[PDB]
RNA sequence: UGUAACGGGGCUAAACCAUGCACCGAAGCUGCGGCAGCGACGCUUAUGCGUUGUUGGGUAGGGGAGCGUUCUGUAAGCCUGUGAAGGUGUACUGUGAGGUAUGCUGGAGGUAUCAGAAGUGCGAAUGCUGACAUAAGUAACGAUAAAGCGGGUGAAAAGCCC
RNA sequence: CCCGGCGAGGGGAGUGAAAAAGAACCUGAAACCGUGUACGUACAAGCAGUGGGAGCAUGCUUAGGCGUGUGACUGCGUACC
C-alpha cells in the first residue's frame, strides 16, 4: 500500500500509452440503401444485407 | 483578537501540527506578533542645540542670499490679489514672510497662496526657514529674532 | 606559416592574419605590440629552439579590442553548516590581430 | 583557441589481424585494448571511438604462464536463486575459446556505451581462417 | 508601515527558476527544488573550473604520448629530451602540433633524441 | 478560415474526453463524424455535437463547403471542478471533484 | 543472497629486494590577469599610489559595509493615456544583494535625490489559508428479494408511464 | 441569423476605446493541465547536474562566423534543512 514518493508526469504518461482507444475504420455499406453501418450489425433505418427484416 | 482560548484539536493523535489557539500569529485571521500601539515620537532637543541650529540655518540664508531683509512690509487691505501683485515686482514666488507685528491684512491675504507663508517673528521654525526658497524678513522681525536667539 | 609564442603566462599557436584573444596588456586600444618571446616558427622548414626563444624571430601584432569576458558565477556552499557565498567574475582580455610572423 | 576533437564522421578506421598463437593472454589483451580504444592514434579523444578494427585469429592457442591453464577460474552468476557457475581456463578453451580473449579485453576496456561500442570492433576467432578478406586487414604484431 | 512582499518574492523566485531552465521535472518548475539544483550546479561549476585544467592536461599528454610512440619515443623520455634541450613549449600546443603538423612534430622528437 | 466551436463546462473530465479527441485529429470532417457515431463513449456524443456545430458554424458564417474540411486543431482543456462532500466510514469525509472540460474544435481547409 | 581477503582485467613479473634515472600527479608552489583586508612608506597628503611587505578555509560567535521593499519630508516639484503600477520576455550591467534599457500585455498611476521610520526580505516550524497535483481513471457505486419483454412519451429509455 | 433538445454552451451580427471588459466580467502570477513546433530518446543502469562535446534545427549576417534550441558520447559527482 501507498507510494513512497510521488510519480511524475513522465511515468503517468508512459502508463497512459496503452489507454489510447482505436477507431472502427471498417464501416460497411448496405447493398440496396447505401447506408453506413457496423459489420454484421443492422443499419439505423433497419436493413441488413440488402433486405428489410424489421419494422 | 476576538475568539476563544480553546485548542482547535488535541495535542496528540491527530496528524495536524500541534496548535493552541485560533488567534496565534502563525495562523491566518488574528495575531500580529508585535502589534503596534499609539506612541509619542516627539524626541527631545536641547535648547542650546535648537538655538544653535536656528543660528546656523539663519546664517546660511545670508551666505546663499535667500534672506531678503526689508523695512515695513504690509499689504493695503485683506486681498490676495494685491499681495500677489506686489511679490511680482520683487521677483518672489515661494517665500516665508516673517513679520514682527502680525497684521490681519497680511496674514489673511496669504492663506490661499500656497507658496507664501506668513509666520510671526516669534514662531519661526527650523524646517520652515530651510523649506522656503526665500525669506522676506522685516527689520523689526530681525531685531526680535536677534534678541530671541541671542 | 604558423608560429608559437608566450604572452599572458601561457602560449598560443598562432597563424598570420587571424585574431587572438589573450590576457590583458598595458597597451592602448589601437596601438601595436611586438612579441620577441616567440617559441617556434613553422613553414616548409621549421625553426625550433635548442635555447629559450628563437634568435631573430618577432611576432608583430595590432591590438583590436579591450573587453571583459562572460560573467562566471562562483558558488561556495557548505552543506548543513549555515554557509554560502556568491561571487561574479568577468576576466579582462585583449584581442590582437597578427600582422607579421618574421 | 579550443583544442581539436576527433569528429566521428571524419574518423579513419583501419583493419588489423593478430595471430595469438603462443602469445600471452594479458599482454595480447592489453595491446588489443590499447588499439580498440584508439590510444596509439595522435587524434585520441576519450568520448569518441577512434580505435581500429582488429581480428584476433587462433584464439584457442593463446598461452598462459604458471599453473593458470588449470588454476585460473572464470566465475559467473546466472542471476538465479543459488546459481554460481565456474569454469577453469582449460574447460573454457574446450567449450568456448573465443570467450577467453573477449573476457580479457572487455575487462580492460572502459565500462559504458563507448566501451561496448569499442568492443564491437574486436573480432575473435578460434580457427585460422577469417571471413573479413574484403577489408584487406593488414598484419599486426 | 505594512510591507506586502509579493512583488519582490516573485522576482526572487523567478530569477532562480530562470537559472534552472533546462532541468528535468520539478528542478525547472518548482522553486523549492530548483533552488537546490541551481546551488549544486554552482558548486559543480566551481569544482569543474579546477577539473577542466586537469582533464585537458591529461588529454594533451595522451595525444603527445601517442604521437611520440609513432616516432619511436615514449612521452616520459620525450619531455626529458625537450627539457634537457631547454625547449619551453607546452602540452597544449605540442598536442595541437601532434594532430595537425606531424612533419613538424617529428623535428621535436629528433630535437629530443639529441639529449 | 479556421472557424472555431467549443463546449465549455462540459460535464465530463478532460482525461476521458481527450481520449476520444485523439481519434479525430487531422481527419476529414465526414470521416470524423462517422467515427463518433460508432465510438461507444459518452464523450463521443459530447465531442460530436461540438464538431457538428463547428461545421454549421463554418458553413453558415464564413467558409462554406463540407467536403474540404479537416479537423486541424481539436483540444480539451480542464475546466472548473465542483467540490462535493462524499462521507466515508468512521466519520471521515472526502472532497470529491465533479470535473468539467472545455472542448474546442477547429475545422479548417 | 554471488566470484567476494589485488578495486577489476589480468601479470611470472605488472611480485618482492637493491640501486639509479626519467616522468605523471593537488585548489600545494610558480606564471600571467583581477579584486579586497592590513601594515608600513616616499612621506604622500587629506589619500591615490613609484609602491612596498604581506595576508584573504571557516561553524558558534564578534566586528565592518551594503542592496532592496512599503511608508513621511524634499514634491501643488519631476515622470506619465505619444501609456503609470503590475504582469511577461529580451539585452546590457555591478564582487553580491541588485540595477538599467526596452518588445508584448496592461490601462492609471509612479517617483529622482538626500534624509526619516519600519508590520523591511521565507524553503523548511507533522507552520496557517486558498488553489492544485499524486495514488488513478484505480477502489467503490450501501444487503445475493430478480428480473423479463411489448407498447407509450421523448433529442435520447435497462431504470419513468401503461 | 446559425448548430443544439424551444437545452447548456458556442460562432456570427451588433454595442463599446476595448468583449481574450460578456455578467464564471479590471489586471490575471505560480503550481497544475494541455495543443503545436525544434531537437533528443526503444543494448541502457544510480541526487539527473556540471567540465568536455559530435550532430541536427535555427535566426542573423555573409561569402567571416556566430547567438540561441536541443544534447548522442564522455571525465567528475550520494538532495536540502
Ligand atoms: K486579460
Ligand atoms: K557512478
Ligand atoms: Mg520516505
Ligand atoms: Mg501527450
Ligand atoms: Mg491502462
Ligand atoms: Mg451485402
Ligand atoms: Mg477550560
Ligand atoms: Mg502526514
Ligand atoms: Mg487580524
Ligand atoms: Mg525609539
Ligand atoms: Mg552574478
Ligand atoms: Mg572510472
Ligand atoms: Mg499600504
Ligand atoms: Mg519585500
Ligand atoms: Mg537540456
Ligand atoms: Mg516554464
Ligand atoms: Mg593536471
Ligand atoms: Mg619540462
Ligand atoms: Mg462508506
Ligand atoms: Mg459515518
Ligand atoms: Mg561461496
Ligand atoms: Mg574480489
Ligand atoms: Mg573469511
Ligand atoms: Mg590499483
Ligand atoms: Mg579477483
Ligand atoms: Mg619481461
Ligand atoms: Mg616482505
Ligand atoms: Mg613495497
Ligand atoms: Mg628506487
Ligand atoms: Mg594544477
Ligand atoms: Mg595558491
Ligand atoms: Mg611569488
Ligand atoms: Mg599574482
Ligand atoms: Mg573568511
Ligand atoms: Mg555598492
Ligand atoms: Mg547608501
Ligand atoms: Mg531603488
Ligand atoms: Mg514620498
Ligand atoms: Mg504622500
Ligand atoms: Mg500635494
Ligand atoms: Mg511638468
Ligand atoms: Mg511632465
Ligand atoms: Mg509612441
Ligand atoms: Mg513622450
Ligand atoms: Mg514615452
Ligand atoms: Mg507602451
Ligand atoms: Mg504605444
Ligand atoms: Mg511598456
Ligand atoms: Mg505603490
Ligand atoms: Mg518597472
Ligand atoms: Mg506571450
Ligand atoms: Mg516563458
Ligand atoms: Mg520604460
Ligand atoms: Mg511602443
Ligand atoms: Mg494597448
Ligand atoms: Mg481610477
Ligand atoms: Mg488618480
Ligand atoms: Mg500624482
Ligand atoms: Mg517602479
Ligand atoms: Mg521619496
Ligand atoms: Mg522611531
Ligand atoms: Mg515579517
Ligand atoms: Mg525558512
Ligand atoms: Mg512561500
Ligand atoms: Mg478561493
Ligand atoms: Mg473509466
Ligand atoms: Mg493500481
Ligand atoms: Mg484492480
Ligand atoms: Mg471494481
Ligand atoms: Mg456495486
Ligand atoms: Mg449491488
Ligand atoms: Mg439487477
Ligand atoms: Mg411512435
Ligand atoms: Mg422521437
Ligand atoms: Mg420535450
Ligand atoms: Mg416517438
Ligand atoms: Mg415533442
Ligand atoms: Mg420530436
Ligand atoms: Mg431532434
Ligand atoms: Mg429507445
Ligand atoms: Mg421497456
Ligand atoms: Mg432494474
Ligand atoms: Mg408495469
Ligand atoms: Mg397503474
Ligand atoms: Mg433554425
Ligand atoms: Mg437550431
Ligand atoms: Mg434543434
Ligand atoms: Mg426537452
Ligand atoms: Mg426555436
Ligand atoms: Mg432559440
Ligand atoms: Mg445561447
Ligand atoms: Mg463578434
Ligand atoms: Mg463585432
Ligand atoms: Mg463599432
Ligand atoms: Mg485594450
Ligand atoms: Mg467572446
Ligand atoms: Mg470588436
Ligand atoms: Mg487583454
Ligand atoms: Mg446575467
Ligand atoms: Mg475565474
Ligand atoms: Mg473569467
Ligand atoms: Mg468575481
Ligand atoms: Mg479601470
Ligand atoms: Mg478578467
Ligand atoms: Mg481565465
Ligand atoms: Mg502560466
Ligand atoms: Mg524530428
Ligand atoms: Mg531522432
Ligand atoms: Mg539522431
Ligand atoms: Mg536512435
Ligand atoms: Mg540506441
Ligand atoms: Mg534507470
Ligand atoms: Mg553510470
Ligand atoms: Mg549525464
Ligand atoms: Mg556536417
Ligand atoms: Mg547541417
Ligand atoms: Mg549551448
Ligand atoms: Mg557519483
Ligand atoms: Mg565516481
Amino acid at each position: 500500500a501507498v507510494q513512497q514518493n510521488k510519480p511524475t508526469r513522465s511515468k503517468r504518461g508512459m502508463r497512459r500509452s496503452h489507454d489510447a482507444l482505436t477507431a472502427v475504420t471498417s464501416l460497411s455499406v448496405d447493398k440496396t440503401s447505401g447506408e453506413k453501418h457496423l459489420r454484421h450489425h443492422i443499419t439505423a433505418d433497419g436493413y441488413y444485407r440488402g433486405r428489410k427484416v424489421i419494422a | 483578537v476576538t475568539g476563544s482560548g480553546k485548542k482547535p484539536w488535541r495535542q496528540k493523535g491527530t496528524g495536524r501540527a500541534r496548535s493552541g489557539s485560533i488567534k496565534s500569529p502563525i495562523w491566518r485571521s488574528g495575531g500580529v506578533t508585535f502589534a503596534a500601539r499609539p506612541q509619542d515620537h516627539s524626541q527631545k532637543v536641547n535648547k542650546k542645540m535648537y538655538r544653535g541650529a536656528l543660528k546656523s540655518i539663519l546664517s546660511e540664508l545670508v551666505r546663499q542670499d535667500r534672506l531678503i531683509v526689508v523695512e515695513k512690509f504690509s499689504v493695503e487691505a485683506p486681498k490676495t490679489k494685491l499681495l500677489a501683485q506686489k511679490l511680482k515686482d520683487m521677483a518672489l514666488e515661494d517665500v516665508l514672510i516673517i513679520t514682527g507685528e502680525l497684521d490681519e491684512n497680511l496674514f489673511l491675504a496669504a492663506r490661499n497662496l500656497h507658496k507664501v507663508d506668513v509666520r510671526d517673528a516669534t514662531g519661526i521654525d527650523p524646517v520652515s526657514l530651510i523649506a522656503f526658497d526665500k525669506v522676506v524678513m522685516t527689520a523689526d522681525a530681525v531685531k526680535q529674532v536677534e534678541e530671541m536667539l541671542a | 606559416m604558423y608560429a608559437v609564442f608566450q604572452s599572458g603566462g601561457k602560449q598560443h599557436r598562432v597563424s598570420e592574419g587571424q585574431t587572438v584573444r589573450l590576457e590583458k596588456l598595458d597597451i592602448a586600444t589601437g596601438e601595436t605590440v611586438e612579441f620577441a618571446e616567440v617559441l617556434m616558427i613553422a613553414n616548409g622548414e621549421e625553426v625550433k629552439i635548442g635555447v629559450p626563444f628563437v634568435d631573430g624571430g618577432v611576432i608583430k601584432a595590432e591590438v583590436v579590442a579591450h573587453g571583459r569576458g562572460e560573467k562566471v558565477k562562483i558558488v561556495k556552499f557548505r552543506r548543513r553548516k549555515h554557509y554560502r557565498k556568491q561571487q561574479g567574475h568577468r576576466q579582462w582580455f585583449t584581442d590582437v590581430k597578427i600582422t607579421g610572423i618574421s | 583557441m579550443k583544442t581539436f576533437t576527433a569528429k566521428p564522421e571524419t574518423v579513419k578506421r583501419d583493419w588489423y589481424v593478430v595471430d595469438a598463437t603462443g602469445k600471452t593472454l594479458g599482454r595480447l589483451a592489453t595491446e588489443l585494448a590499447r588499439r580498440l580504444r584508439g590510444k596509439h592514434k595522435a587524434e585520441y579523444t576519450p568520448h569518441v571511438d577512434t580505435g581500429d578494427y582488429i581480428i584476433v585469429l587462433n584464439a584457442d592457442k593463446v598461452a598462459v604462464t604458471g599453473n593458470k591453464r588449470t588454476d585460473k577460474v572464470y566465475y559467473h552468476h546466472t542471476g538465479h536463486i543459488g546459481g554460481i557457475k565456474q569454469a577453469t581456463f582449460e574447460e573454457m578453451i574446450a567449450r568456448r575459446p573465443e570467450r577467453v580473449i573477449e573476457i580479457a579485453v572487455k575487462g580492460m576496456l572502459p565500462k559504458g556505451p563507448l566501451g561496448r561500442a569499442m568492443f564491437r570492433k574486436l573480432k575473435v576467432y578460434a580457427g585460422n581462417e577469417h571471413n573479413h578478406a574484403a577489408q584487406q586487414p593488414q598484419v599486426l604484431d | 508601515a505594512r510591507v506586502k512582499r509579493g512583488v519582490i518574492a516573485r522576482a526572487r523566485h523567478k530569477k532562480i527558476l530562470k537559472q534552472a531552465k533546462g532541468y528535468y521535472g520539478a528542478r525547472s518548475r518548482v522553486y523549492r527544488v530548483a533552488f537546490q539544483a541551481v546551488i549544486k550546479a554552482g558548486q559543480y561549476a566551481y569544482r569543474d573550473r579546477r577539473q577542466r585544467k586537469r582533464q585537458f592536461r591529461q588529454l594533451w599528454i595522451a595525444r603527445i604520448n601517442a604521437a611520440a610512440r609513432q616516432n619511436g619515443i615514449s612521452y616520459s623520455k620525450f619531455i626529458n629530451g625537450l627539457k634537457k634541450a631547454s625547449v619551453e613549449i607546452d602540452r597544449k600546443i605540442l598536442a595541437d602540433i601532434a594532430v595537425f603538423d606531424k612533419v613538424a612534430f617529428t623535428a621535436l622528437v629528433e630535437k629530443a633524441k639529441a639529449a | 478560415m479556421e472557424t472555431i466551436a467549443k463546449h465549455r463546462h462540459a460535464r465530463s473530465s478532460a482525461q476521458k474526453v481527450r481520449l476520444v479527441a485523439d481519434l479525430i485529429r487531422g481527419k476529414k470532417v465526414s470521416q470524423a463524424l462517422d467515427i463518433l457515431t460508432y465510438t461507444n463513449k459518452k464523450a463521443a456524443v459530447l465531442v460530436k455535437k461540438v464538431l457538428e456545430s463547428a461545421i454549421a458554424n463554418a458553413e453558415h458564417n464564413d467558409g462554406a463547403d463540407i467536403d474540404d474540411l479537416k479537423v486541424t486543431k481539436i483540444f480539451v482543456d480542464e475546466g472548473p471542478s465542483m467540490k462535493r462532500i462524499m462521507p466515508r466510514a468512521k466519520g471521515r469525509a472526502d472532497r470529491i471533484l465533479k470535473r468539467t472540460s472545455h472542448i474546442t474544435v477547429v475545422v479548417s481547409d
